[PDB]
């Protein structure tokens, strides 16, 4: 099983074409490429049937078999793509993918496809069988030190001159979304027919686009000064931002905030942080929000976004947008019991 | 014969409003050669998501060349610009009741254009497209003919697949800025040589939510209605206004007990035809900022500014116990208020309240 | 559809009347659910639709008792209610009552029954009075509903409201020890937590109920005495957050009437725990939280999809800031 | 004979409550002056069809056009009957009318039989069935001399302008309870039949200001219990406690007794009682209190029973305080499907009131 | 032969009453020839949202040309005017029994005008449409033919999906002012030389709530009822509101605190007839001019000179601290009136208690 990098597939894909390709990680760019750059291969050859069948721990064993009998009744070059589950393979799938696995021919290729399997998932009857057939790519967000590395690297294929403090410009935002990394590098490269792709002018590309996520409204409001949140939250209706999804992003984060600020003497913020798993970078700034929010402040705050969240719902149309901008105050300025 | 939304359609990347680093890359591509098969266009529903791509489509087919500058004589250009060019398919995955629908219109993808450099589809909300149709639309894309474009637009880009998204360049449109807007209806009506009042426009620019488009007719209908003029009143007799709003004037005046003044502001506001409860809102909405600027400054506002030296001067010259008796006043005014005889009465009598039981200046008894 | 024992001193004198003649040709049973509402009607038809009757029930032979045996049957008559939609038909209704205004196939009595009286359209309700008042001779008509106010009191005027109370609370427990085994302190709980229903009860243990609602008890008894009351959202966070905090309801009242001294307590289950709680709780703190529990359940039934988990926490953390010393809660409106 | 059709208005003068809209008919018959169509509106019960009879009765009569219809003539027996040529009846409601409105308005423009009118009275005129219902308005616009319209309905919204606009429409309104009670009284007595006080409140408060169902149920009191309208007969059709319940609960919320307020509810609910209905009584009991610590005449009719017990409480409890109490309960009625239970709502209610005691409930550690 | 609500009814757009700017918007297409396939006329009823649209279509088809100005004698004018035109075809979706629902109508679309140039779909509350029928509006609004035209109406325009909003030009019909159907009742009383009292005009323009139909339709009652004239003793009683007087000395007994009279007077009105929830509502009113009066003397109406003497007197001699305090009792006490075991009693204990929580004088206890 040759484990490789996404990089490292079109190469290998030119020697020879192997049984089994599984696709492990939880890029859904990285997937995406990797899962096309097998199939253009494939179709090359004969491949004109494509199949993809999701196992869940509810799917039933006599779906499997269904599937079984579609796959081996089948004359020809066809490919089948399992969707692996989203907390991946139980106990019992482990058998329904190697009664599958078992399925196999130089004419039946298989692609798995879900995020990294933890060293027990891989020691796995399945896992093991395809372990000499196949080749594996991990498609995993690159981690934040590859992250500029990749962009870099990405960037530079397009003929790209992008320099360093503008290549991170392009990584704090858009952080993590590669699909969003190389679009703009490719939007970018129209800007400037040039190729020169200096900090001054990704900047003043950058800032002048203007897409800002639900989530630097969140990220000003942690304490950080209304003016900028007021101006994001006002220039999150000028992307077409709902307001029920802006909800759900605030409470997700402020109930958040409610239950960390509860422990404390529970447990050093520290390991706290790991133990939510959402401590990123944010991991400064989350504090930085708990120290100066008290008890009481954060839970004014939770009051508000209940009735706006009935508000919105009562009356299903009382411009909540009001309401938002008077939560964003709060979440900044000491209040009163009135 | 002419209203004005149809009549201001942009014949040019070079007239269309705001939209720069969108239409740099269009049009430096557009120059270069460099055309990618398909490209995505995102927005909320009013910004020009299908008319940049019209421009786009008539960028490319243009008879003089490919070009970002299309000329708008030739016959192309008339005809893509009327959208009855052959070429310049266009569907709208949005009805129920296409002849033929996207399926078969995919169909002939591959099929070279009957006129014109390109075959141009261009898709108005693609996350509509029934399932049956998408994937003909998804597996064009991974091999599209060299002849064919697909400009693809969408309100919803969330909605959309990776496997879409990655097949396309995204360019997303921001909504406008009200004072962008303006000034373009300002510009439009004085070289139409159409009378109009400088809050007229704002009345409307505010309406429009971010889209010229949008502004245009509501314009169109704004001068119908005022019968030729674009006059405050007869743009205040669809849009809903702010200058008329004693709102913050209602409680200066509260606050400084001349209810002769008081009254005379509601006689005004009622001349308007005021949604009441909405009044008692903005007035219990403000003194509530004016409770926070007490406690910290830093509690003025994106657009606070005209206001901010008149707050200001309430957040010090007036008690915070007085503040809240006043939003409390206020607060059950509003409770009150659908249970009133009439629901102006209702605001007249609660103003009376605070009138009544004011710290400084309370009414006389002999 | 079990007939159950305390069914039979109703069923007694209601066969009484239909053997002297003072039978009423319209009857309304008012009765809370699973009280064996169902079985009564029931019970009551196969006694006058039998061709050759022993005394006090049926033979099981004769041409009524075999067709009631096999359900069909040219005299009885179900009127449930269109299915799909929640309520009934004005078109039914006159399709029976001239099905009715035709001899009897078997000749002899023609019964009607109603699931739910309260949930007939308001045009079906005086389509179905007419007939009440132009008796067809030996016909009878079997009404129930759960609550009989919400009728037409026109309509409940015609018929005879007969009243399907509870069974004595002794007599309940011990048939309840039998249908499940479980701690009679547990069993009376179930019991006063369906208004004396003892069907009602019994479902009450069917489900992992019961022990989703031992699930809260242990959470609350760590809550009170702590103060921590926002450990309670993993108790009731959950799609059955309504029935929960319901649960949760009766507990508060509970702790509430043991201030006055109230001799009755519906949670008999764990009375350590309405103790403690009176004790930490004063009797307005509990005013107080009681509502909030009672409005926001409702907003959860009522409103079409709120957040469950933003509610409830705001909920939980409010009703630790009515505990903390000087707070000023709140007096109900309008 | 029962008191439902014995006692049909002959007259306008034995009409109920409806005062303006017959002095607008009367005075209308006096004159002469009769429109081409009147919209009588209304709720279902109200005699919305009753007096559409007796405006037909005033205009065919052989006495003349009076507001006093003779009582006896030969067209007057058969209006009332519900029997007469020329005031043909079409309820739009039903689903098999012989020849549909339709070919019923297709006779218009012919001449009446038996009398100076050819009078239409369309009982719920909204439910028409559309090709008929222009057909009125060929006819509106321009109707012969000898025709008159009567039009009824439960919705007036329902019927487009192009008719709301050419007719000169009356809204029939509800009668207050007492108004009900009066006159069945009066009925009660003339008939020689006997009646308790608390029987004609809860007979009239039963029938939602109608007269028509008043009567009908006033009838099935009378077969259902003794040949009298006892208050043992009529809470026996409606399911009334009959019982001191509702005032000894609030003697006992008004000591701050708790324990006997909290066991009198569990009685209560072991009889099966109607929660709203229990609240209602002690809101009403709560109002008569006031009324006699404002004028000490106030205790009326039936409620001699209660009299030293009521004026007990007037007596010795604060009306500020009885307003308090009344308050929080009819609060507690608005409430009371909020709550999870209909007698935890009960029960949340008075237990607020017994807080809320001056002098009352306190707390502790 | 003739009650106002028909001699009356707009046959041109001038006569119609204060919608100006809804009225100019009409007038400048049917001039200029402007017309939209699709009219949204929205507001709540009794405005003449159904009475504008006929003036439209009365205008479209006439034969005297597409007119702004009909001419009420051709005879497709008379017969728009009389409900009955062979292509004006009237549905209203609020109707359980149609011979045909909506979707039958529909389905001929397609077809050809009989008489008038355009073939008029008057729809009354759309958004109450089966949403079987629903679809077929929406399949006929996308691509609409030249002949045929729609004219909707509703009550709440929210309750339309924004596909539909978006294929039509809307048009907001507000509600009449008070005194702008007072006044114009007025002068129609004055032009048919029937006599009145101003006090009695005030109510019936109160009666109808800006809703001029309905207005007349009240007038004719009162013109029946009152023989002859339009008294605010034959008024008052249709509503079975108190006249200023019986009104004005519950207001005065009230704070005299001397309860006898109080229930006298509540008694010997019940006799009369009242609405319960009116009697509360006068009481308000006559409070609010109270209130009003004592900030500036020149408050008062014109009719109330009647009673002016005696409002003018509670004004000087009673605290307009407690003034608020009786206001607020009797409007809490409308809230209570539905729950209130009887309205009669609502009303009688909601003044008991403003005499038990009276502020000179109080009820008393041992
Ligand atoms: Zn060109
Ligand atoms: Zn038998
Ligand atoms: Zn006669
Ligand atoms: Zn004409």
């Amino acid at each position: 099983m040759i484990r490789l990098y996404p990089e490292q597939l079109r190469a290998q894909l030119n020697e020879g074409l192997r049984a089994a390709y599984l696709l492990l990680g939880n890029d859904p760019l990285l997937l995406q490429e990797s899962q096309d750059a097998v199939r253009q291969v494939a179709a090359a050859q004969g491949f004109e049937e494509h199949h993809t069948f999701s196992i869940d721990p509810n799917t039933d064993w006599n779906a499997i078999f269904s599937l079984c009998q579609a796959m081996s009744l089948f004359a020809s070059r066809q490919t089948l793509l399992l969707l692996l589950p989203e907390n991946g393979p139980n106990a019992a799938i482990n058998e329904q993918l190697l009664t599958l696995t078992g399925l196999l021919h130089d004419d039946l290729l298989l692609i798995v496809r879900g995020n990294k399997l933890s060293k027990a998932q891989e020691n796995a009857a399945w896992f093991t069988a395809l372990a000499n057939r196949s080749v594996q790519v991990t498609c995993q967000t690159p981690e934040q030190a590859q992250l500029p590395r990749w962009v870099a690297a990405r960037a530079k294929q397009l003929n790209l001159e992008l320099d360093d403090a503008a290549n991170q410009v392009l990584c704090y935002c858009y952080e993590g979304n590669l699909l969003a990394l190389a679009q703009a590098l490719e939007r970018l490269s129209l800007l400037w027919p040039d190729g020169k792709l200096t900090l001054p002018r990704v900047e003043q590309a950058v800032n002048d686009a203007a897409h800002f996520t639900p989530f630097h409204w969140v990220d000003a409001l942690l304490m950080g000064k209304s003016k900028r949140a007021l101006h994001i939250l006002q220039q999150l209706r000028l992307e077409g931002s709902e307001p029920v999804i802006l909800l759900r992003t605030l409470q997700r984060e402020l109930l958040l905030l409610v239950n960390l600020k509860r422990q404390s003497a529970h447990t050093p913020l520290r390991a706290l942080f790991d133990k939510h798993r959402v401590w990123q970078n944010r991991r400064g700034m989350m504090g930085e929000a708990l120290n100066r929010l008290s008890q009481t402040q954060l839970r004014q705050a939770v009051q508000l976004l209940t009735r706006t969240e009935l508000t919105l719902k009562q009356d299903y149309g009382q411009s909540v947008w009001a309401e938002l901008e008077g939560l964003s105050l709060l979440l900044c300025h000491k209040p009163l019991a009135d | 014969y002419q209203v004005l939304a149809r009549k201001w359609r942009p014949q040019t990347f070079a007239d269309v409003v705001g939209q720069e680093h969108v239409l740099t890359a269009l049009a430096n591509g557009l120059s270069l050669g460099r055309i990618h098969h398909a490209y995505l266009f995102s927005g909320t529903r009013g910004v020009g998501k299908t008319s940049i791509a019209r421009l786009l489509a008539k960028g490319l087919n243009c008879e003089t060349g490919i070009t970002a500058t299309p000329c708008g004589v030739c016959d192309n250009c008339r005809e893509i610009e009327q959208g009855r060019f052959v070429d310049l398919i266009e569907i709208d995955a949005a009805s129920r009741t296409k002849v033929e629908d996207t399926r078969d219109l995919l169909d002939n993808v591959q099929y070279a254009p009957a006129r014109g450099r390109f075959k141009v589809y261009l898709i108005d909300e693609v996350h509509m497209l029934s399932r049956h149709s998408f994937n003909a639309l998804l597996k064009t894309l991974e091999e599209p003919p060299e002849h064919v474009k697909f400009l693809l637009a969408t309100t919803d880009p969330q909605k959309l697949p990776v496997t879409i998204l990655s097949r396309c360049l995204q360019f997303h449109l921001k909504a406008l800025d009200v004072e962008q807007i303006r000034h373009q209806l300002e510009h439009i009506l004085n070289e139409e040589h159409i009378a109009h009042e400088p809050r007229a426009l704002q009345l409307l620019a505010r309406a429009a939510e971010g889209s010229l488009r949008d502004a245009l007719s509501l314009t169109d209908q704004a001068i119908a209605s005022g019968d030729g003029q674009v006059s405050t009143q007869a743009v205040s007799a669809m849009l809903g206004t702010l200058d008329d709003d004693q709102a913050l004037s209602l409680v200066e005046a509260m606050v400084e007990a001349n209810g002769e003044r008081v009254m005379a502001l509601i006689n005004e506001a009622a001349a308007r035809g005021i949604e009441w409860e909405a009044l008692l809102v903005e007035m219990l909405g403000l003194l509530h900022r004016i409770a926070m600027v007490q406690l910290s400054p830093a509690a003025l506002g994106n657009d606070m500014a005209a206001i901010e030296l008149r707050m200001r001067e309430l957040a010090r010259t007036i008690p915070p116990t007085d503040i809240q008796l006043y939003y409390q006043t206020l607060l059950i005014g509003r409770k009150e208020l659908p249970y009133a005889p009439d629901r102006r009465m209702g605001v007249e009598m609660t103003l009376l309240r605070a009138l009544a039981f004011h710290p400084r200046m309370p009414l006389p008894e002999p | 559809m079990r007939w159950y024992p305390w069914l039979r001193p109703d069923f007694e004198k209601l066969v009484a009347s239909y053997q002297a003649g003072r039978g009423h040709h319209a009857l309304l049973i008012q009765a809370l659910p699973g009280m064996g509402d169902d079985a009564l009607i029931y019970a009551l038809s196969r006694y006058l639709l039998c061709q050759q009757p022993q005394g006090h029930k049926s033979c099981g032979h004769c041409r009524g008792c075999q067709l009631m045996q096999a359900g069909t049957h040219p005299d009885y008559y179900t009127l449930a209610p269109e299915k799909g939609k929640n309520t009934l038909g004005v078109d039914a209704v006159r399709e029976v009552t001239e099905k009715l205004n035709e001899h009897a196939r078997l000749g002899g009595a023609k019964v009607v029954w109603v699931t739910d009286a309260a949930l007939l359209t308001d045009a079906a309700a005086n389509a179905l009075l007419k007939t009440l008042e132009e008796p067809p001779a030996e016909t009878w008509f079997f009404l129930a509903t759960r609550e009989p106010e919400r009728l037409l009191a026109t309509l409940r005027s015609r018929c005879r409201l007969h009243y399907l109370a509870p069974p004595p609370e002794q007599y309940a427990v011990t048939w309840l020890s039998r249908e499940v085994t479980m701690s009679q302190d547990a069993l009376l709980a179930a019991l006063r937590l369906s208004a004396g229903s003892p069907g009602a009860a019994l479902a009450l243990f069917q489900g992992d109920n019961w022990q989703a609602r031992e699930t809260l008890c242990q959470a609350l008894a760590y809550s009170v005495p702590s103060g921590d009351w926002y450990s309670l959202l993993a108790a009731l966070n959950h799609e059955q957050a309504p029935a929960r905090l319901h649960w949760l309801a009766t507990l508060l009242m509970d702790a509430l009437k043991r201030h006055h001294g109230a001799a009755q307590v519906t949670n008999v289950d764990v009375p350590g725990l309405v103790a403690e709680l009176a004790n930490h709780l004063s009797p307005s703190r509990l005013q107080a939280i009681l509502g909030d529990v009672c409005h926001i359940r409702e907003q959860l039934m009522s409103v079409t999809g709120i957040n469950r988990e933003l509610l409830i926490t705001d909920l939980l953390l409010r009703i630790e800031h009515y505990l903390q010393p000087g707070v000023v809660l709140p007096v109900p409106h309008l």
